[PDB]
RNA sequence: CGAGAUGGU
RNA sequence: AGGAGUGGAGCCUGCGGCUUAAUUUGACCAACACGGGAAACCUCACCCGGCCCGGACACGGACAGGAUUGACAGAUUGAUAGCUCUUUCUCGAUUCUGUGGGUGGUGGUGCAUGGCCGUUCUUAGUUGGUGGAGCGAUUUGUCUGGUUAAUUCCGAUAACGAACGAGACUCUGGCAUGCUAACUAGUUACGCGACCCCCGAGCGGUCGGCGUCCCCCAACUUCUUAGAGGGACAAGUGGCGUUCAGCCACCCGAGAUUGAGCAAUAACAGGUCUGUGAUGCCCUUAGAUGUCGGGGCUGCACGCGCGCUACACUGACUGGCUCAGCGUGUGCCUACCCUACGCCGGCAGGCGCGGGUAACCCGUUGAACCCCAUUCGUGAUGGGGAUCGGGGAUUGCAAUUAUUCCCCAUGAACGAGGAAUUCCCAGUAAGUGCGGGUCAUAAGCUUGCGUUGAUUAAGUCCCUGCCCUUUGUACACACCGCCCG
């Protein structure tokens, strides 16, 4: 960068590079439990950290699933060779973390499992997880050619206000 | 032809070497970036890439408007014998991460 | 697009009698005829231009979506038995109508 | 004028050629926004319509007008009598 | 910053808008010292998502 | 293989398109974003966008 | 968004002509060569590759763009 | 205590 | 009760009808300056013509005296498309060819769907558990009365104890000579220094007047910026209230209703497949429903919708004087930004040479109406500026069916608008100009900002509607219902 960019564009390119980076871990990593990415700068060197419930499978054999990782997100953004690292965490909680909770209702359907078995499945251990109150919703064709819905609902929920 | 024979063994070292690939999805510009400098238009990595995908030698993954690949096992295996390397060679990835 | 009738009734599918309204000519079994008279009941008297005059009957497709009306050109399909009765399968609009006679495929006897 | 100049080639190629004291025959063209220079008069020119070629025969006093101002790309309008919806009045009842 | 947008996907209904906005905060300090201790103060507390910036001369 | 296979693209609706869809209809071209107007609703929140009033 | 009203000047494409290799090489006696048909002076093509004659040019098939003599 | 009928989608 | 209007005129722009090779298409309070929809090409879907494969992979065939690729010249063609025809060089296992199978699609279905948005509906509404009442659908809780903007409170009570909406909450406006502290913000003052005037007690001065004239290694934070805290509670006084809950006036005070955002349960055959690598089924797939050249979306007897300019003297024209606020700015593929100063030209515009990635440069953002002086004289007039002739610049690959801009000339209807009908309660209506979006070129639209600043109300249920209760019914497709000769 021969002469630096102004704030205004500078602060709106770095939240578009955010917004690519969790387009691109939400659809390798879905199976896998992936709930969320963190990015962080010190001098010559970034470090971004992914939070996933799994952290094995973002691994892989013997940390093959990282190379590949780090080598694709350097290729695509443009990062100079090794100042990219990648770490995995492991998520804290993980009935309260409603990403985790819609992918793995997500593949229990996917599975072929009943729609009210699977829903009151999840209701069930979100609200033993400690949870204040839940809702959770499923529509489209259930049941028949002409489209449906279905609520399930326990304890307290705010709709209004900040 | 689809593409000079120079050009397809350009695309498959580079692959072997490095373990992955990545390109945008846009067939009119004159020549991908990086080592396929010297002459290749990243219409034939993508033709290319999608001949491997169909034999089962690359993974696929699609996000705005770019690919990614990744090479496996089978993959290695045939790249090693048309590129007639020493068998081995594994010239990627290797160390076990901590 | 515009109603041309006027209602509460914007409950249905909406009508698109239009674009790829490709012209229909004859089979075996029918004939082309222009309507004398309306009766109740979902019936009516037509003459065909060959000159046998019958009474006809609206298919229960057309009910309440193709309205007929005296002096209209219509598609009639024939019985193999019971000559006198007939059905009626499709109505011209008089832009198609003029069509069938400048192809001179009706004989100059039609009002459009 | 990056190969605009074909075009004169093919007229002083039909010029040069005609039989003496009769007219050239036509060079058809798609350049409708093509000035008429003063090389250009006495010329058969098919100029293109969207569907087919009208001919000019170039008269001197055409001279800087476009050769695409003498082949109109529509028919001039007659109107047929209104139909159903023209008026709030025409409204139709089974 | 601001942008304001049609709330509709489609150009149907009652004529409604978003109003969207990004604020940004700026601050200086300046400092009598070497050029070897402003890179000392200059790599502790700064973990959050703010940039610094520093200048060898500006006073 | 053609010489003549394409045609000037250096202004206008034909130079632009969106960054996430390739659509090219009521796009984004301020402070440098580039998104159609339905992909701006739908990341404003990531792209750190807010509303008060 | 229709059905489709034909052309009627149909090709596919062309036939390429079918001939065997060579026959820009001669022997004369034994031990004795002749080349019937010429190189073009040039910097890549300048040896084992042959101009082709017509009826009153000589063309070099790989400098395609160029390489014409009127004669 | 003026006059106030009717109903393809 | 009133204000400014709209409906009448000219023009702009969206829709129907007509016309056409095509004038692509969705939508009929809750469609019509709406699809961020200001189409020269592109966009592009429509219409007339012509190249191309960007038909993976599997099986079989053909094939190193060779599978296949590319092309000069002449004819041909809108065309410098080796498209095709004649000719005879060239490349090297990458293709070709038959069968199976894929792949793409601004193709069809929004009445097959997801997501999003609109609307019922801006009002005060909605629901379990345990208990009571009925064979049952159902019901009470969720109320006779008072009170409130409010299913908001008081109280009553076969119900008790809770959940969502309301309110709180978040942003914003108006106050702080108190706090923190500034060469990318100022003031005051002087070591002082410099230009101009004598108008001034008095000289041409220490001392006076004027300054975006210039240093400070002077002092400081009133004016500008923006962080933390403060402040307002129906808190005080007088009336009225089942003396409770509350309501009216007034003192003190910057201030005793500032304006937005977010928003429940249950619905609609509402809109969107033309926002998408969201998507089922159907259609098409090499003479293609997957790229270039030209045309159309602008066509004009006619009906309708949102708007701009006016009918003049409370004015128009020519000079002079003097005041804003919100924003944007060198494009990361994609190749363009905002402009001071000097010179040439009546003007639009041209050349040179500097600053700005921005509290730093355009910039003290010398804005319009308004204000002061002049000319016209009740005349379709020096009001109004449609329509149309001739010439000159700028964008662009290209301006004709006139892109936009400048100049001289021409000089229409229109003298406050029939039956009807829209919006509005205070820094508001209306007048007046300036930024942002779209943008190579360009607002009569839309979304924000400042400036000048009223008349009329403090109410009612009459007209059109909404909420709650009692009541009647032959309705439940729910009065746009059902039904008789």
């Amino acid at each position: 960068m021969a002469v630096q960019i102004s704030k205004k564009r500078k602060f709106v390119a770095d939240g578009i590079f955010k917004a690519e980076l969790n387009e691109f871990l939400t659809r390798e990593l879905a199976e896998d439990g992936y709930s969320g990415v963190e990015v962080r700068v010190t001098p010559t060197r970034t470090e971004i950290i992914i939070l996933a419930t799994r952290t094995q499978n973002v691994l892989g054999e013997k940390g093959r699933r990282i190379r590949e990782l780090t080598a694709v997100v350097q290729k695509r953004f443009g990062f100079p060779e090794g100042s990219v690292e990648l770490y995995a965490e492991k998520v804290a909680t993980r009935g309260l973390c409603a990403i985790a909770q819609a992918e793995s209702l997500r593949y229990k359907l996917l599975g072929g499992l009943a729609v009210r078995r699977a829903c009151y499945g999840v209701l069930r251990f979100i609200m033993e997880s400690g949870a204040k109150g839940c809702e959770v919703v499923v529509s489209g064709k259930l049941r028949g050619q002409r489209a449906k819905s279905m609520k399930f609902v326990d304890g307290l929920m705010i709709h209004s206000g900040d | 032809m689809l593409m000079p024979k120079k050009n397809r063994i350009a695309i498959y070292e580079l692959l072997f070497k490095e373990g992955v690939m990545v390109a945008k999805k846009d067939v009119h510009m004159p020549k991908h970036p990086e080592l396929a400098d010297k002459n290749v238009p990243n219409l034939h990595v993508m033709k290319a890439m999608q001949s491997l995908k169909s034999r089962g030698y690359v993974k696929e993954q699609f996000a705005w408007r770019h690919f990614y690949w990744y090479l496996t096992n089978e993959g290695i295996q045939y790249l090693r014998d048309y590129l007639h390397l020493p068998p081995e060679i594994v010239p990627a990835t290797l160390r076990r991460s901590r | 697009n515009k109603g041309k009738g006027g209602k509460n009734r914007r409950r249905g599918k909406n009508e698109n009698e239009s674009e790829k309204r490709e012209l229909v000519f004859k089979e075996d079994g029918q004939e082309y005829a222009q309507v004398i008279k309306m009766l109740g009941n979902g019936r009516l008297e037509a003459m065909c231009f060959d000159g046998v005059k019958r009474l006809c009957h609206i298919r229960g497709k057309l009910r309440k979506k193709v309205w007929i009306n005296t002096s209209d050109i219509i598609l009639v399909g024939l019985r193999d038995y019971q000559d006198n009765k007939a059905d009626v399968i499709l109505k011209y609009n008089a832009d198609e109508a003029r069509s069938l006679k400048a192809y001179g495929e009706l004989p100059e006897h039609a009002k459009i | 004028r990056r190969k605009q100049h074909s075009l004169l080639k093919r007229l002083r190629k039909a010029k040069k050629e005609a039989p003496p004291m009769e007219k050239p025959e036509v060079v058809k063209t798609h350049l409708r926004d093509m000035i008429i220079l003063p090389e250009m008069v006495g010329s058969m020119v098919g100029v293109y319509n969207g569907k087919t070629f009208n001919q000019v025969e170039i008269k001197p006093e055409m001279i800087g007008h476009y050769l695409g101002e003498f082949s109109i790309t529509y028919k001039p309008v007659k109107h047929g009598r209104p139909g159903i919806g023209a008026t709030h009045s025409s409204r139709f009842i089974p | 910053l601001r942008i304001t947008t049609r709330k509709t996907p489609c150009g149907e209904g009652s004529k409604t808008w978003d109003r969207f906005q990004m604020r940004i905060h700026k601050r200086l300090i300046d400092l009598h010292s070497p050029s070897e201790i402003v890179k000392q103060i200059t790599s502790i507390s700064i973990e959050p998502g703010v940039e610094v910036e520093v200048t060898i001369a500006d006073a | 293989q053609q010489l003549y296979w394409s045609h000037p693209r250096k202004f206008g609706q034909g130079s632009r398109s969106c960054r996430v869809c390739s659509n090219r209809h009521g796009l984004i071209r301020k402070y440098g974003l580039n998104m159609c107007r339905q992909c701006f609703r739908q990341y404003a929140k990531d792209i750190g966008f807010i509303k008060l009033d | 968004k229709k059905s489709y009203t034909t052309p009627k000047k149909n090709k596919h494409k062309r036939k390429k002509v079918k001939l065997a290799v060579l026959k820009y090489y001669k022997v004369d006696e034994n031990g004795k060569i002749s080349r019937l048909r010429r190189e073009c002076p040039s910097d890549e093509c300048g040896a084992g590759v042959f101009m082709a004659s017509h009826f009153d040019r000589h063309y070099c098939g790989k400098c395609c763009l160029t390489y014409c003599f009127n004669k």
